[PDB]
């Protein structure tokens, strides 16, 4: 839950 | 001979599984019995336990074990012994038909799974019925076998081929007449037995779900009449009611096209309409079981005829009396009834939106407001409710589900017309607080979608909300705050209401149960009205400073900082860097305090993160970035905080998250932090292999990869981070045990291959990365697989992309080396994982990689694909020659990437 990544492009 | 477990040992183990006084003694028996089920000994042990028939526990364990072995380990049986196992199972279910129904289902599931894997048992349905239909005591388990057999045709736990499954389905359809004829006999004999009708109904619905029943033959069939007959009678029990309700829904759902199954559609349509009398009877007796059952039938009827309701409304199968039945259900006081039909109302609104015809919209306008009138009554809290409305229990999620549904159906009424309608009912009648609350809740759902040009009726609702005293109920104040947050656009167009709105939100910000809603509303006003908000910025900063002393949730505090950062970015460049160091220091000083102590810096790391994320000022004329100066002040305490909690993956994750938005905000600036950050990253990653360092490295490569002065330092970071990463992956089941490492590794490799490919392709560490990329395609993990496929796609695209660039010939040559040594291996591994290892969600990603390989060298790809097809396990007619040939043709002769994806869908479908 604490892990956040950027989305696709 | 050979070592084998003995019957005494398993009987003692089964007894210990249920009756061991030591609670750890029965989990110790459960583990061993599980080991027995996965062994070759389970075949004979299960047979003998079923032959002895000692008790229910041993017979149930044996029946379940037989089922599991047939569905997971059928290859262990020699084909010579298939017929002996079938006769044994048929014998066992005869002897145990009255011992326990739960045992009968396991044996029925075993017989069904055995038939599906035994093609030599031709016409199994025929042999079974003309062997047991004449014995009334054999009918219950005969129906069980015929019920679960169609269910197991699509069982994911069986993995029969798509070609075999087509053979099964068309063979079951050939005998559908005899099973329907058996069901009619099962209601002539013992048709008063309620348990017998339930078995007839469950079997009928199961054969409906398989889609093999004759539509026109079932239309004029007494089973369907009996189905609606029992759904009319009040005396029918809850069990028989549910069995009949499921079967009607199965018959309705089995009509995928209304014109092909027109006689059946008319029979079903007429049947459910006769159930309205029985519905009211069920509501009078407060039988919530039947009420929910009828609403499922009604909802499915409208789902089946949704095409006709929209195409020919009010005529024939488009008769709007169907919607009237759903509106009756919406009038039931229990909200669990109306929410059954929420999926249909979504589809109706979606289809009505497609038909861009306001005349068709006007037909349904009354039905939507009539539904919306019922949904507003359901959202009413109890009159003795204490504080703010709950948003996490059953009634709270229902209100949020209604909020989304109203947003999607409001276009059929008109947002402006419906908004003034709800507001007019608030002035008259002196409504109770719970009524005013629910009406304000619906108004908040549609407030964002109302045209802010018609200001009079809009701007006077906003005016009336700020004038609300503190004497009003807490829930009414809570909902009114969220309404103001949704009306941020009406404030931006009428800027004179900014101070009254801000002041009203300030009061709720200083109250405990209104603090979160007020912080959310303030955030919405900041993002929308950020232009003329420079006056109120000083007040926002005062809240940003003493933010921790406000009883705000972590989300509300972060969202409150986000709003302040947005209005700050519009200020002059001088005032931005001045106020930014102040707003960060209150988080920096708190981080320094934690280094002298529980101490959890997560809150202050996230607060610094949201500040950098949304502080994007217009920097022009070659000016210095206001955030760069603050980054150097923030860096030492961040590096100090990161090194202390270097063992906690969660705190390190939030540290790199703050460092991420810090680098993103400044960009190529703040190059001073390159050396100290990369040095600390490599050192910490050597002991604790937190995958978020690989992701943070990808951000650095994405931001500095194009500057020639940094390509060597970034490559040294990659070679450094890959040494502990590979050792983590070389472990046994290393890929499956560290999927986040695989994800972030090829995020770093993807950013490298697109910012400086020549630097990576000419290095030594690119060889192990390429080998791990091919090996990582077998990993069943959504984020990990997406990252690996994205890397392979962009790596191969390097030899095609930007043909105008100077280094195009070098990239074409460098990719040619990768194509020659690894091209054939990659195509074979991609084809292997699509057919055996990965679920269908990876097909578009794999198709993009195959498409890029054809862009680099298409005729060579035809040879690589032909080889992989020849050397592929064509066994589960698992894969015919025409299916191999058509697949190779569809892929190699594809003009768009979508055609490669479609070819993968059809071909990969054959193996599942
Ligand atoms: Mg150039
Ligand atoms: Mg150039």
């Amino acid at each position: 839950y604490y892990r956040e990544r950027s989305r696709e492009r | 001979e050979g070592a084998k477990p003995t019957l005494q040992l398993v009987y003692q183990a089964v007894q210990a599984l249920y009756h061991d006084p030591d609670p750890s003694g029965k989990e110790r028996a459960s583990f061993w019995l599980g080991e027995l089920q996965r062994s070759v000994h389970a075949w004979e042990i299960s047979d003998q336990l079923l032959q002895i028939r000692q008790d229910v526990e041993s017979c149930y364990f044996a029946a379940q074990t037989m089922k599991m072995k047939i569905q997971t380990s059928f290859y262990e049986l020699p084909t010579d012994s298939h017929a002996s196992l079938r006769d044994s199972l048929l014998t066992h279910i005869q002897n145990l038909k009255d011992l326990s129904p739960v045992i009968v289902t396991q044996l029925a599931l075993a017989i069904a799974d055995l038939a599906l894997q035994m093609p030599s048992w031709k016409g199994c349905v025929q042999t079974l019925v003309e062997k047991y239909s004449n014995d009334v005591t054999s009918l219950p388990f005969l129906l069980e076998i015929l019920t679960v057999l169609p269910e197991e045709v699509h069982s994911r736990s069986l993995r029969i081929g798509a070609n075999r499954r087509t053979e099964i389905i068309e063979d079951l359809a050939f005998y559908s007449s005899t099973v329907v004829s058996l069901l009619m006999t099962c209601v002539e004999k013992a048709g008063t037995d309620e348990k017998m009708l339930m078995k007839v109904f469950r079997c009928l619905g199961s054969w409906f779900n398989l889609g093999v029943l004759d539509s026109n033959f079932m239309a004029n069939n007494k089973l369907l009449a009996l189905l609606f007959e029992v759904l009319q009678q009040d005396k029918t029990s809850s069990n028989l009611h549910e069995a009949a309700s499921d079967c009607v829904c199965s018959a309705l759902y089995a009509i995928e096209n209304v014109e092909t199954n027109l006689p059946l559609a008319m029979q079903l349509f007429q049947g459910v309409l006769t159930l309205e009398t029985a519905y009211h009877m069920a509501v009078a007796r407060e039988d919530l079981d039947k009420v929910l059952n009828y609403c499922r039938i009604f909802t499915e009827l409208c789902e089946t005829f949704l095409e006709k309701i929209v195409c020919t409304p009010g005529q024939g199968l488009g008769d709007l009396r169907t919607l009237e039945l759903l509106l009756i259900c919406a009038g039931h006081p229990q909200y669990e009834v109306v929410e059954i039909s929420f999926n249909f109302w979504y589809r109706l609104g979606e289809h009505l939106y497609k038909t861009n015809d306001e005349v068709i919209h006007g037909i349904f306008k009354a039905y939507i407001q009539r539904l919306l009138h019922a949904l507003a009554r359901h959202c009413q809290l109890e009159p003795d409710h204490e504080g703010v409305p709950e948003e996490t229990d059953d009634f709270g999620e229902f209100r949020m589900r209604v909020s989304d549904l109203v947003k999607d159906l409001i276009f059929l009424i008109g947002s402006m017309e419906c908004f003034a309608q709800l507001y007019s009912t608030l002035k008259e009648g002196n409504p109770p607080w719970e009524v005013t609350e629910a009406v304000l809740f619906i108004m908040a759902a549609i407030a964002k979608s109302v045209d802010p040009e018609n200001n009079p009726t809009l701007v006077e609702v906003l005016e009336g909300v700020v004038r609300l005293p503190e004497t009003v109920h807490t829930a009414v104040r809570y909902t009114s705050i969220e309404l103001v947050g949704e009306m941020s656009e009406v404030v931006d167009r009428n800027p004179q209401f900014l101070d009254p709105v801000l002041g009203y939100l300030m009061k709720g910000l200083c109250e405990k149960p209104l603090a979160s809603a007020a912080a959310k509303a303030i955030h919405n006003i900041c993002s929308v009205c950020r232009d003329h908000m420079a006056q109120h910025f000083n007040g926002l900063l005062e809240i940003a400073r003493s933010l921790d002393s406000f009883l705000l949730s972590p989300e509300a505090a972060v969202g409150l900082l986000k709003g302040t950062a947005l209005v700050l970015a519009r200020l002059p460049l001088d005032k931005i860097t001045e106020c930014l160091s102040e707003l960060c220091s209150v988080q920096v000083m708190a981080l320094k305090k934690l280094l002298s102590q529980s101490s959890d810096p997560t809150v202050f790391l996230d607060r610094l993160a949201v500040i950098f994320r949304h502080t994007n000022p217009i920097v022009e004329n070659g000016q210095t970035h206001p955030c760069q100066k603050v980054i150097q002040e923030i860096w030492p305490v961040l590096s100090e905080t990161l090194n202390k909690h270097r063992a906690d993956n969660r705190i390190v994750e939030r540290c790199c998250r703050c460092l991420r938005f810090a680098v993103r905000c400044v960009g190529k600036g703040s190059a001073a932090l390159l050396q100290p950050l990369v040095t600390q990253m490599v050192n910490v990653y050597h002991v604790h292999q937190h995958s978020c360092f690989l992701y943070l490295g990808s951000i650095l490569v994405d931001e500095y990869g194009m500057e020639e002065g940094c390509r060597q330092g970034l490559l040294d970071m990659l070679q450094a981070l890959c040494i502990p990463t590979f050792q983590l992956l070389e472990q046994q089941n290393g890929l499956q045990n560290h999927p986040d490492t695989v994800d972030d590794l090829f995020r770093l490799a993807t950013r490298f291959i697109q910012r400086s490919p020549v630097t990576l392709l000419r290095s030594q560490v690119v060889i192990p990365i390429l080998q791990w990329a091919i090996a990582s395609t077998t990993l069943d993990h959504r984020d990990a697989n997406c990252s690996v496929m994205r890397f392979l796609r962009d790596l191969i695209h390097t030899g095609v992309a930007n043909d105008h660039e100077e280094d195009f010939e070098l990239r074409k040559e460098l990719i040619g080396q990768v194509m020659n040594q690894l091209g054939q291996q990659l195509v074979s591994q991609l084809l292997h994982t699509c057919c055996f290892c990965l679920p269908p969600y990876t097909l578009p990603d794999v198709a993009e990689v195959l498409w890029e390989i054809m862009q680099v060298d298409r005729p060579t790809f035809c040879r690589w694909l032909e080889n992989s097809l020849k050397g592929l396990p064509k066994e589960t007619v698992t894969v015919t020659h025409k299916q191999l040939t058509d697949f190779h043709k569809q892929v190699t002769s594809a003009e768009e990437c979508k055609q490669v994806c479609w070819a993968l869908r059809d071909f990969t479908r054959l193996f599942r």
